[PDB]
């Protein structure tokens, strides 16, 4: 149904390579441990990720219920204009043109007219907002769809610390597992949170990012 | 030392001492000054400070007892143009060029309309 | 009509300032004289009026003259016109800055300097100490305060600078604010390095033995980052 | 030791060795021929400049203390066009040269005691 | 809740003057603002100091400046002093920074950084606007607080917007949110121990991303970074203990530009 | 508690304290400009918050039973 298409969709996606910062961390030997790691991913999920991904995702779900296509691209616009790490924003960029173009191609079904007509206008749709705005169209609830998204990245981001630090499974199992409670608070923050924290600078991580590109051998792409 | 030394010579010679005190807190705040003083007769300009750097926690010796202070004209009344000039009339009772980089930094004022 | 001096001295600057203008109808350039009239007369007109604030008269003196109406050299000359104008709510200093732009073509009293950077405090050699200033307020240290008897808000190996003062400009001075650590470059006090005043430290001749006299006396007076030991030998005269 | 611009520098203490000045509007140049001041020694009257309680005004003078020194002046004389301190003493040209503390700085005669 | 008499506002306008050099075309500053004659070093660029007449802001501030550089005009704004935030108790601190550059204009606006002090509210909304010739070297310093008293993220709220728009069109957008109860701003996201934080932005400055790197990793005690904005214009962000090390960053990086 | 202050009596009374006895008695603030002069030198000086730290270190110096001054004293350049 519904939840198997989405998981379907964020498999061809997602997993079909991005650090965010977490190689440049490893490589700075800041992230080490499963307790260092937990208190990264926390830090990450609670300022970037929360600032950046989610807000704008449940900013353009709310645009997309009001049919506003100049918001939603404004909404992009704001969000490249501020995303100011190269490797960050060419991550997103290709994210949400791999989503696009998964839509398009793979989902054989009717998607939806705005959705068409804003994949067809766009220029820069970043992997958050192009979600909101699927969900939105697809009629998805919007607490699920953000803590469905969440946890994919979560799993994504636990999954390439235990491929880079390297830790073993069990520790990623209990990092997933450990990180239940900040899920629903992040989500609960995201309930009220607007447009004004849109895009929140995050310092540390932006300049990790941004060394990233200086760093000596890049087993990731950002 | 300068106001111990000053203070100790008019207890000797029963005469008055004024002081206006350090702007930039160089060798110590208000409560240094104070000591120094050491609870002898002064009479204080420019209580309220004036923009120093002992402002406006200077203005905390107008309620001590062996302060008298006193306070300038261009203060009182406080009115709408007040403020406007008070940077002008510090540099140049000062003697600090306004065609100077250094000389403009350093006028620094900590005056308040409050 | 009971007139002060100053009122009679208003009166004249004036109708200066009234012929500055008339010349000025007339064509004729205004020199230095007639400018800082020009200026000063139309700032008391438009004070007494009291239509403006002080601040929309110092904006307003800057547009009173072009630089085709005066002289050459009369902008490079006037830097700056201060007139004491009385407004509804009082006397109020009004000053004008540069009130015309310069031409460029003759500077009266214009200075020719070398391409030659100066070396002051030659054949010092200067040391480097971190100042953390702990207190709540702005500190400012002239070039030559003795550094050690600064300010006991600021925190610094104050051993390491006994005898020692700024390697700045004389007559500048350098600021560390609140929280702010710094830098600083000390050269030695030079003459006869007598250190007398300032906060009565040393009141002597500054060496090594009168070092830990100062050193305990900054210890006793609460002065932060003075270090001297729990075991301190008096002496006759201290 | 340090080095700073000639231009800050001449507009902090005016013209030293080598340095130019038209006089008035006129076309004439005059060139400081020598200086007296010790570069970074310079006496300077302020909010927190030299000229202060035991940093350039002695506090153990000579016993000829001038009664006033003017400060960086350019001497324009038939003797020589030069920059220096000018001290006065009694109605008379007491000293010229570098003035201010023996006690703190460097090449000070007696009779140029600040 | 104004405790000044007048509203503080601060009009700028600047031009090229008559003998070449760059001057104060118009002016209008109320309290605690004020403007003086331009500084002209012998060899760099005039320099504008935006003085300002108090120890600092305080609550119910509310600053209005309005700069206006004229076409070739090669300015450097600086301030006079460490920008301090006080106590706002109920209210805030706000300042409202529009400038506008002109053609072929250089604009290096460097300002002494901001240090916010505890129960500190702070509400700043920077907004330039430039042609395609005008180049503009922007910066901004934070300090978590009085760092030697340990005063560190004990302010309420700092909350800074930057937009920058080129040809009236949007190239670079800010939002600087530091809200300690909120979050914990010393995580190893937001400062990770450090307490200066330094944002500059280059924009159509002639100085190559490995130039502006190599400066970057030759600064000594800094954690620092330079990318790419997409208008293709170089962002720097950097990370360090005490202000001197990002104030000599920014100063090499200002010098590196300019001597181009 | 009894810096700055004197015996609420009639002028020219006094109060007698016995060996080991323990008596309560009531003080007032020192009146006029409260410059204290004299008596033990305790204070020689304006009676403030400032002279009763120096007066208290003093006490506690001298072996005045009761007072209490900080450990960690810091001198004033004039005391």
């Amino acid at each position: 149904d519904n939840e198997f298409l989405i998981l379907q969709v964020n498999d061809a996606v997602f997993p079909i390579t991005h650090s965010f910062g977490l190689e440049t961390y490893i490589q700075q030997k800041k992230v080490t441990n499963k307790e260092s790691a937990l208190e990264y991913l926390k830090a990450n999920l609670s300022s970037q990720f929360l600032y950046t991904e989610m807000l704008s995702l449940k900013l353009t779900y709310e645009s997309a219920l009001q049919q506003d296509l100049k918001k939603i691209l404004g909404v992009e616009e704001v969000i490249m204009l501020s995303t100011s790490p190269m490797e960050l924003r060419l991550a997103n960029q290709k994210l949400g043109n791999r989503f696009i173009k998964t839509l398009q191609a793979m989902n054989e079904l009717d998607m939806g007219e705005f959705f068409n007509a804003y994949a067809q206008k766009t220029k820069d749709p970043t992997h958050a907002t192009s979600y909101g705005v699927f969900a939105a169209s697809l009629g998805i609830e919007l607490k699920k769809a953000l803590a469905h998204y969440l946890d994919a990245q979560t799993s994504n981001m636990v999954i390439n610390c235990v491929k880079s630090v390297p830790l073993s499974q069990n520790d990623g199992q209990k990092i997933l597992l450990s990180l239940q409670s900040p899920f629903n608070q992040l989500i609960e923050k995201t309930l009220e949170l607007d447009e004004s924290h849109l895009c929140t600078a995050s310092v540390q991580n932006d300049i990790k990012a941004m060394q990233h590109e200086s760093l000596y051998s890049r087993l990731y792409m950002s | 030392s300068a106001i111990n030394h000053a203070l100790d010579v008019a207890d000797k010679y029963d005469v008055q001492v004024a002081i206006h005190t350090d702007t930039l807190n160089e060798a110590g705040c208000v409560e240094d000054t104070m000591a120094a003083i050491a609870g002898r007769t002064m009479h204080t300009f420019h209580t309220e400070g004036a923009g120093g750097g002992h402002a406006p926690d200077i203005i905390k010796v107008a309620g001590e007892h062996n302060i008298l202070p006193a306070s300038t004209n261009p203060t009182i009344p406080f009115t709408v143009n007040t403020e406007a000039e008070h940077m002008d009339m510090l540099m140049v009772c000062h003697h600090l060029d306004k065609s100077i980089k250094e000389d403009v930094q350093f006028a620094d004022s900590r005056i308040r309309p409050q | 009509m009971k007139l002060t001096p100053k009122e009679l001295d208003k009166l004249m600057l004036h109708y200066a300032g009234e012929l500055a203008k008339k010349r000025k109808e007339k064509g004729i350039k205004l020199n230095y004289v007639e400018a800082v009239a020009l200026i000063s007369a139309h700032i008391m007109e438009e004070a007494r009026a009291g239509k403006k604030t002080a601040a929309e008269l110092m904006q307003e003196g800057r547009t009173l003259l072009k630089p085709d109406d005066v002289m050459d050299g009369v902008a490079s000359m006037i830097h700056e016109v201060g007139i004491e104008a009385m407004f509804p709510d009082g006397t109020k200093l009004v000053t004008v800055h540069t009130p015309i732009e310069a031409n460029g073509k003759l500077v009266p009293g214009e200075l020719f300097l070398k391409n030659e950077d100066i070396t002051i405090n030659e054949g010092k050699k200067a040391v480097s100490v971190k100042v953390k200033n702990v207190g709540d307020r702005p500190v400012q240290i002239g070039s030559h305060f003795h550094f050690f008897e600064v300010n006991r808000c600021l925190d610094f190996d104050r051993e390491k600078t006994f005898g020692k003062r700024l390697d700045i400009a004389s007559g500048t001075a350098v600021r560390f604010e609140p929280g702010e650590e710094k830098s600083v470059e000390l050269i030695d006090i030079g003459g006869n390095r007598r250190i007398f005043g300032f906060n009565a430290l040393v009141d002597r001749q500054a060496d090594n033995e009168s070092k830990k006299i100062a050193l305990h006396r900054a210890k006793e007076r609460g002065f932060h980052g003075a270090k001297s030991d729990d075991n301190y030998v008096k002496t006759i005269k201290e | 030791m340090k080095k700073i611009s000639r231009k800050e520098y001449v507009s902090m203490y005016g013209p030293t060795t080598g340095d130019k000045v038209r006089l008035g509007d006129t076309d004439l140049i005059a060139e400081v021929e020598h200086d007296y001041t010790i570069y970074g020694e310079e006496l300077k009257f302020g909010g927190g400049k030299t000229l202060r309680e035991g940093m350039s005004q002695s506090n153990n003078p000579s016993k000829e203390e001038l009664d006033l020194i003017i400060t960086n002046a350019l001497i324009v004389d038939y003797t020589g066009i030069y920059k220096a301190d000018i001290g006065i003493k009694d109605g008379k040209i007491a000293g010229i040269g570098k003035g201010g503390n023996k006690d703190m700085q460097d090449g000070v005669k007696n009779n140029l005691s600040v | 809740m104004n405790t000044y008499a007048q509203e503080s506002k601060l009009r700028l306008k600047t031009k090229i003057g008559a003998d070449g050099r760059c001057v104060i075309e118009d002016n209008f500053f109320t309290p605690p603002f004020k403007l003086m004659a331009p500084f002209y070093p012998k060899d760099d660029l005039a320099e504008i100091m935006l003085l300002a007449v108090s120890p600092g802001m305080m609550r119910g501030d509310a600053q209005d400046v309005q700069l206006n550089i004229g076409p070739n005009c090669k300015l450097r704004i600086t301030s006079q002093s460490f920008e301090k935030i006080h106590n706002t108790e109920d209210g805030f601190a706000s300042r409202d920074m529009h400038i506008v550059v002109g053609e072929n204009a250089f604009l290096d606006f460097a300002p002494f950084p901001l240090i916010p002090f505890e129960n500190a509210h702070f509400k700043g909304n920077t907004t330039i606007s430039l042609r395609s010739s005008s180049q503009l070297l922007y910066s901004a310093i934070i300090v978590a607080g009085r760092v030697a008293r340990n005063e560190l993220f004990k302010f309420n709220r700092l909350h800074t917007k930057i937009s920058i728009l080129q040809d009236e069109k949007p190239i670079y957008y800010d939002n600087t949110i530091l809200d300690p109860k909120t979050t914990d701003l010393n995580n190893m996201c937001m400062f990770d121990g450090y307490t200066h934080y330094l944002n500059l932005v280059l924009v159509n400055c002639p100085i190559e991303l490995s130039g502006v790197r190599e400066c970057i990793e030759e600064s000594e005690g800094v954690d620092g970074a330079v990318s790419e904005t997409a208008s293709s214009h170089l962002c720097v962000k950097a990370l360090a203990k005490g202000s001197e090390p990002l104030l000599h960053l920014r100063e090499k990086i200002a010098r590196l530009v300019t001597q181009t």
